[PDB]
């Protein structure tokens, strides 16, 4: 799971919705199997067939792991305030003299 | 038709005000550079007529120029005097167009012309550094005890005199010895400034270095006699001693 930025609230619980695996031959659908008319058989005009849809829950941190930020969000224009004690300063200052 | 003028320096007033002219005179190279730039090359005036660029001496031209550092026209005002001469036309509005704090009065210039005769009296002030080229034993380190090698270093030692001789007639004898070579003869001259003159020089990622410039200056004054007028025209605007470009060769053309 990819974080868009560094400090955002992540869902501790993560839903997953899958096509119902029939298991063995037979095995009429469980009581939690809902119907969903989203199996296409013709698409002009759209004819949809029902399907059995089942949801599990995943818990992040033990089976789903976060990623790195991999970038910067804010722009923060470039830096002023040159110092006056670094060694690269004095060589240019003496060269200009 | 020589070019004699006056630059006028305060060297006085309120001590709390930082006076850049005071540190301008307290070094040879500063006044040398500022008066050397005071004859700029002609193409720079056509290019930048406003003195508003980082200069370079290669763009400048080179002339055996010379000046004089004096002071004290009294009358209830202590004031310092710069007397300059060279061979080309100088510019003072170009030179000190951003340095009005350097001066205490605007500079002035007129036309002056020198004349000389045979056996004619004169009044003069000169400045020549006391310089005697000598072989010396080297003397380095000085860490508790002296250490020397057989090498004899070559330099110009300042003038020294024997313990039974005062400085006055010693420098009088120096001037008497140098007179017939240069083309004149004196009867007496007065010592009024014997001392040390200090300076420093920068030179070419690079750095800058400080070394004490050393000169045993000798400023004298009073009553000159000449042997021939033809032996003096080549002396003005050239110098008679050492440190020629440093301001040690002005012949005070005051016949009286």
């Amino acid at each position: 799971l990819q974080k868009r930025w560094h400090n955002e609230p992540l869902p501790q619980i993560l839903p997953c919705v899958m096509d119902w695996i029939p298991g063995y031959d037979g095995e009429h659908a469980p009581d939690d199997a809902e119907i969903h008319y989203d199996l296409p058989v013709s698409f002009q005009p759209p004819r949809h067939l029902p399907r059995f849809v089942i949801r599990r829950e995943l818990v992040v941190g033990e089976d789903v792991q976060v990623s790195r930020e991999t970038g910067t969000s804010v722009w923060r224009p470039k830096g002023t305030r040159a110092d006056y004690n670094n060694s690269e300063y004095k060589k240019v200052r003496a060269e200009r003299l | 038709m020589i070019y004699l003028s006056r630059l006028l320096i305060d060297t006085g007033g309120n001590p709390d005000r930082p006076r850049p002219g005071r540190k301008w005179l307290d070094n040879i190279y500063n006044v040398h550079r500022r008066l050397s730039m005071a004859f700029p090359s002609g193409l720079r005036r056509e290019q930048d007529p406003h003195f508003l660029k980082p200069f370079s001496p290669n763009d400048f031209q080179k002339t055996p120029f010379l000046f004089r550092v004096d002071n004290n026209i009294d009358g209830n005002d202590k004031r310092a005097i710069i007397i300059v001469q060279s061979v080309l036309e100088p510019d003072w509005d170009y030179c000190f167009q951003n340095a009005l704090d350097f001066l205490a009065a605007p500079p002035e210039t007129k036309e002056y012309n020198p004349e000389f005769k045979a056996g004619q009296l004169l009044r003069f002030r000169l400045r020549v550094n006391a310089s005697v080229r000598r072989h010396i034993p080297e003397m380095v380190q000085q860490d508790g005890q002296t250490i020397e090698t057989g090498k004899i270093l070559h330099k110009r030692v300042s003038l020294t005199w024997d313990a039974s001789s005062t400085p006055d007639q010693a420098l009088a004898d120096w001037l008497a010895a140098k007179s017939p070579k240069l083309g004149f003869t004196l009867q007496r001259c007065e010592l009024l400034q014997l001392g040390w003159v200090y300076g420093s020089k920068p030179e070419p990622w690079r750095e800058h270095k400080y070394n004490p410039l050393r000169f045993r200056a000798a400023l004298l004054e009073g009553v000159l006699e000449v042997d021939d007028p033809k032996l003096f025209l080549k002396t003005l605007s050239s110098g008679i001693g050492k440190a020629k470009s440093f301001g040690f060769g002005l012949l005070s053309v005051l016949p009286i």
